């Protein structure tokens, strides 16, 4: 089962009896076929708590801290570029000039333009690609 | 022994000034006798300490705080933000009185009343008292 | 009603101080009734009530000095002493408040919230906000690389730094994610009592609920 799943994580079928989700594998082993069925009852809200929500809250706030510190880094690089122009008495090619960073505008524009796609749930595909590392780390912490 | 009389208007009688008289021993909580009139007829009722306890403990309130409120309402201790309102039916001899906040009324208490058989006598008594009261302040102001 | 639900969905999270513990709540109140959701950051509960239940229950809990349910609803909007009990799963929130200048009392009989709405209110929203946050981090990072391009443009030709304390190391995500993991991830990801969430993230919460 492990050798089959780790690559993918053979064909699969899933069905939900009233509450439980039932997962069926069609595959082969030793040339011979192997059939197994998964019988997954709706998970517990302590399990839901610990595996999704509390970690997912954790995601949200940790990335908030990410944004805060990265915004302040933006401001410090603004200070460096200002030191370059106002007193450094030097210019550039004028093709790389960047606007001084402010988080309020940045946020308004992110939420006006990018947010409709930034928060998209989708298939859970982007979730399981982009942050599972942070997922793991915060589970550990 | 404290007396306190108050010029009031029942909602049923906008143009009639009604007069709320209160007599009690330093403490409205202990119980009091109440008399209402309108210059032709008068009524009297009575309330006890335990009635006030029951009222205040159905107010969800500390007794005494509701007593201060009562001092505001019946002994004219109401402030400018205070808008009490009084209702009485002479036919049923049932009084109640309320408090106006949130563009709404809140019945504070309600008394069983009875029409007095001798309105004119309680009237003479009240107003003799009042005359005396007047006169005192007059003399005081003179000396001052 | 369903307006109560949809508004609640857009309602951000408050944070509650009980004497026993802390709580987080999102509530949608109207003159028609209320829409609440409460959690202790391990479990969630739900209660939905209209003015008839409001009226009868207030009468039972609070009796005389009587009023329109909407008046209580308004005071609840004002938003006192909070307590709760997890009777079997009816997390019965017991709140003593001051209403009409006097002690007030209500019980929110908050049963366990439903997995559908649980998705709807935390997970789907939480997942949404976390992903939006990652998009924000990516965009701030590309901005910092634009800035790194601009600064390196100065560094290739003259442009000596005057203030000897304004130096910034070139921005590369991986190492800073690492230092975030080591130095400050523990303090950051600490769940605590739900206070930081109600403090800082409600903007993004309401935004993600809208989207």
């Amino acid at each position: 089962l492990d050798n089959l799943l780790r690559p993918l994580l053979a064909t699969f079928s899933c069905d939900c009896v009233a509450d439980a989700l039932i997962l069926r594998v069609r595959s082969e082993l030793s040339g011979l076929p192997f059939y197994w069925n998964f019988h997954c009852m709706l998970a517990s809200p302590s399990l839901v708590s610990q595996h999704l929500i509390r970690p997912l809250m954790g995601m949200s706030l940790a990335l908030q801290c990410q944004v805060r510190e990265l915004a302040t880094l933006l401001h410090m690089k603004d200070l460096e570029i200002q030191d370059y122009q106002e007193s450094g008495a030097t210019l550039i090619r004028d093709r790389l000039k960047t606007e001084p960073f402010e988080e309020n505008s940045f946020l308004e524009q992110f939420m006006i333009e990018k947010l409709p796609e930034a928060c998209s749930i989708g298939d859970g595909k982007p979730f399981v690609m982009n942050l599972q590392d942070l997922y793991m780390a915060v589970t550990t912490q | 022994m404290e007396r306190k009389i108050s010029r009031i208007h029942l909602v049923s009688e906008p143009s009639i000034t009604h007069f709320l008289q209160v007599s009690w021993e330093k403490t409205l909580e202990s119980g009091f006798v109440i008399t209402l009139t309108d210059g032709h007829s008068a009524w009297t009722g009575t309330v006890s300490e335990s009635e006030i306890s029951q009222e205040a403990d159905d107010m969800a309130m500390e007794k005494g705080k509701y007593v201060g409120e009562l001092r505001k309402a019946l002994l004219s201790g109401a402030g400018p933000a205070d808008v009490y309102t009084f209702n009485f039916s002479k036919e049923s001899c049932y009084f109640f009185f309320e408090k106006n906040l949130k563009d709404v009324s809140f019945r504070l208490g309600s008394f069983n009343l009875e029409k007095v058989e001798n309105p004119a006598e309680v009237i003479r008594e009240l107003i003799c008292y009042c005359l005396d009261t007047i006169a005192e302040n007059q003399a005081k102001n003179e000396h001052l | 009603m369903e307006e109560l639900e949809q508004g609640l969905l857009m309602q951000p999270w408050a944070w509650l101080q009980l004497a026993e513990n802390s709580l987080l709540a999102k509530v949608f109140i109207t003159k028609q009734g209320y829409a609440l959701l409460v959690s202790d950051l391990q479990q969630v509960w739900h209660e939905q009530v209209d003015t008839s239940v409001v009226s009868q229950r207030a009468k039972e809990l609070n009796k005389r000095l009587t009023a329109p349910p909407a008046a209580f609803l308004c005071h609840l909007d004002n938003l006192a002493t909070f307590s709760c009990d997890c009777v079997a799963d009816a997390l019965i929130l017991r709140v003593r408040s001051e209403l009409s200048g006097l002690p007030f009392y209500w019980n929110f009989h908050c049963m366990l919230a439903s997995p559908s709405l649980v998705s709807q209110h935390l997970i789907r929203p939480l997942m949404g906000m976390s992903l939006a946050l990652q998009c924000q981090v990516r965009e701030l990072a590309t901005l910092l690389h634009m800035k790194d391009l601009e600064i390196q443009d100065y560094q290739e030709s003259g442009a000596t730094l005057i203030r000897d304390r304004l130096k910034t190391e070139p921005f590369e995500e991986n190492s800073f994610l690492e230092q975030f993991m080591i130095e400050k991830l523990p303090e950051a990801c600490s769940i605590g009592d739900g206070k930081p969430f109600v403090m800082n993230l409600q903007d993004l919460y309401m935004a993600v609920t809208t989207q």
